[PDB]
RNA sequence: AAGUCUCUAAGCAAUGGAUGUCUUGGCUCCUCACACGAUGAAGAACGUGGCAUAAUGUGUUAAGUAACCGGAGUUGCAAACAUCAUGACAGGUUAAUCUUUGAAUGCAAAUUGCGCUAAACUCGAUCGAGAAGCAUGGGUGUGACAGUACUACA
RNA sequence: UAUUACAGAUCCUAAUUGAAGUAGCGAUUAUCCAGGCUUGUAUCCUGGGGGCUGAUGAGGAGUAGGGUUUCUGGACAACUU
RNA sequence: UAGUGUGAACGAAAGAUGAAAAGAACUCUAAAACAGAGGGUGAAAAGUUCCUGAACUUGCUUAGGGUUAAGGCUAUUUAUA
RNA sequence: UAAGUCAGAUGGAAUGCUGCGCGAUUCAGAGUAAAAGCCUCGUAUGACCAACCGCAAGCUUACGAUGGACCGGGGAGAGUC
RNA sequence: GUAGUCUGCCAUACGCAGGAAGACCCGCUGAACUGAAGCAUCUCAUUAAGCGGAGGAAAAGAAACUAACUAGGAUUCCCUU
């Protein structure tokens, strides 16, 4: 339960606040979790997706392709990739959107910011895990 | 008319280049439909009464 | 093409006003041909020159304000473009050291009769 | 009479664009009856709260009043 | 004593938008604030985006520019630019620029009417133009004029 | 716990019947024939008959008012009984 | 806001395709961006003011009644009292 | 700033159904192709390191300020009550 | 004649006033519907509309005050009277 009283806990003030966040929100709500490949070299379970890496989505149509991010989308809140494509009844492919939280990330590419986002969040994790005690 | 005043003109001016078509492309946009432009009219029907 | 806000500083004034001649020139110029020609790429080149005419004006008139403000500062009635911006009720508002001014009489008891600290024991 | 026929003649125009207004500016009286320039107040009554606030501050752009609402937001929060 | 007519029922449709389910909108109660304006407000008009009529930004620096703070494409098509930074843009402030108006204030106005100016400013080649000035009322100071008002010395 | 049960209020709002393929399609000189363009014209254009308006003219032009109705090109879902 | 009035003023209607536009290629009849018919997309046409799609009214098909304006109630061997 | 995109069947899609784990100072809420403590944002809760760190007014050791008593005094709002 | 003053008017230097908003606040002005089962005093009401003027609050406020006691001690507001 809650003890801040300025944030509030009815639906329609948070879908409102949700889809008409400010710019910088709305990235950190488009995230995923890494592979265990990538959990284990860089310590991190989630992060934002950006345009340069390749994610793997399992269950669906499109089951289990690598492929690379071409456009986030930030207002229709999906990711386009390379590879997930239907073709028209026109001989035409379009690629098809699809959420992240369904998706794991199976490599990254780094940035000033995403090398800066990554040692804060590995020295945030080795504190925590000590005061629960695991 | 004639022997319009200038502001007299200008009003006339705006009257007629906002009486237009909605453009095709805000519907492709903004995925809406159904918007008319409001300050469309017809001369012999409407009156502007300015 | 197009050039940065940063590195505009370090030129001279007069430097600026010939780079801003010949700049706002090719407006013109592409103003003309648009009529003609129309169509994509130039419609962009168009945009940036209009954007770039406008860093030059800028940062010309900073140079100005920055020289022209140390003329001026530390010094009485300065001129109104100069003077902050603020509010109607708060310049009226007279200095708060003169509403809160001692009477001669008033200061010379509050000599003796301040605020002072005190306690109790337990 | 009253009717039809006496439409005929209804070619001159009593009112006229208002400056301040913009809007029924009295071309023989002058007076704006909406606002009432060229009095320096701006007419309003009590009794016509409703169309008062159509006109009143709110409806226009706000362009020096909204940026002095946005301070006072974020030095009380 | 005829019926493709008319009357009633059922099934599949046409018309119509009820019911049911949804909800980025209201309504109320409580909290905090009110620091608008001659430094040109509120309100009005017209401009301005690559395809933009309304609204929203914004004022020939016109979907913005500069600086600081965020920090990677905030949407259809088209085009350009930017990546461990010489830093993308629908982000958020502050400061510039700030059209014709409006208390509106050089004199008017159903008119883009009719004025005025020591220097400096800026183009223009001593002398024109633009730019920027010039309102009323009252306060303190400064100056000038009016008087068979009071008074001294002639 | 309540903005809690409808056939009526010349009730309110929204949609819809019969009457009914009925009443009716007026006022304005008068239309006819051959061609052109077309899927398609008595009607849009050309040519030729027959007519009307008959200088206070459905002629040529202006105040007030309207405000792009002017002009060229393309178009017929609707409107011009 | 649309819109009304010379004016002060007055003031509506209008939400929902689907998870995702995958928003219907190409062929046939046709004068044809008329209108369909094949064929496809999708889990399902839900096919563009497109979820569900009630009543009134209408169309088609099937079954009976009809000189008693029609309807109701009671009784049975269902067209009579 | 905690802990399963767990396994099996169904499905266009699993957050539901059956069975086994794990978190909690966090089972407020929302997003996600279907009902989510453990898929994402958050929520909770203390820890962390930058920014500041000043405006006036009064001080600061005694015949300086204030008060009590006693001695000797002046006056207290006019077209107003 | 000149040199002080008094009074008036004009010109100029520097900051100030106006306009917006007005729920609450301050000062004026001021209705009637209505109730009295009529109506005129009375009531609705020292209310609505109108005029003038402030602030984040305003206005009030430091006794020509209560009291009759075993005495209270500026103003404002809530409970009761």
């Amino acid at each position: 339960v809650k003890t801040n009283p300025f944030v509030s806990s009815q639906a329609r003030k948070v879908r409102k606040s949700y889809f008409n966040a400010k710019k910088d929100a709305k990235h950190v709500a488009m995230s995923a979790p890494l592979s265990k490949e990538l959990q284990e070299a860089n310590g991190i379970k989630r992060l934002p997706i950006r345009r340069d890496d390749e994610v793997m989505i399992f269950s669906g149509r499109m089951q289990n392709r690598t492929g690379k991010v071409t456009a986030v989308k930030l207002s229709e809140m999906r990711i386009y990739v390379d590879t997930f494509t239907t073709e028209k009844i026109n001989g035409q492919a379009v690629s098809f959107p699809v959420h992240p939280s369904n998706v794991v990330i199976t490599k990254l590419k780094m940035d000033k910011a995403r090398k800066n986002l990554i040692e804060l969040r590995r020295l945030g994790r080795d504190q925590i895990l000590a005061k629960l005690g695991h | 008319a004639a022997h319009k005043t200038l502001r007299t003109k200008r009003i006339l001016c705006k009257a007629m280049k906002v009486n237009r078509p909605m453009p095709q492309f805000i519907r492709q946009m903004t995925g809406v439909r159904h918007i008319r432009n409001p300050l469309t009219r017809h001369w012999r029907r409407r009156k502007m009464n300015i | 093409g197009h050039l940065k806000g940063k590195e505009l500083i370090k030129k001279t004034r007069q430097e600026l006003l010939d780079e801003l001649a010949g700049l706002e020139k090719k407006l013109f110029e592409l103003k003309g041909q648009k009529a003609a020609s129309a169509a994509a790429t130039k419609l962009t080149e168009i945009k940036n020159t209009r954007r770039d005419v406008a860093r030059v004006k800028s940062i010309l008139m900073v140079s100005q304000r920055k020289a022209l403000q140390e003329k001026y500062a530390k010094a009485k009635l300065v001129p109104i473009d100069l003077r902050k911006h603020q509010e109607k009720s708060l310049r009226n508002k007279l200095a708060p050291k003169y509403a809160n001014k001692l009477t001669a009489q008033e200061s010379r008891r509050h000599k003796c009769l301040f605020e002072r600290k005190f306690a109790l024991k337990a | 009479g009253a009717g039809t026929p006496s439409f005929g003649p209804r070619h001159n125009k009593t009112h006229t664009i208002c400056r301040r207004c913009g809007n029924c500016f009295h071309i023989q009286k002058s007076k704006c009856a909406k606002c009432g320039y060229p009095d320096a107040t701006m007419r309003h009554y009590d009794w016509e709260k409703k169309a008062h606030r159509k006109r009143a501050q709110g409806s226009g752009e706000m362009r020096h009043l909204k940026v002095t609402f946005a301070k006072l937001q974020r030095a009380y929060a």
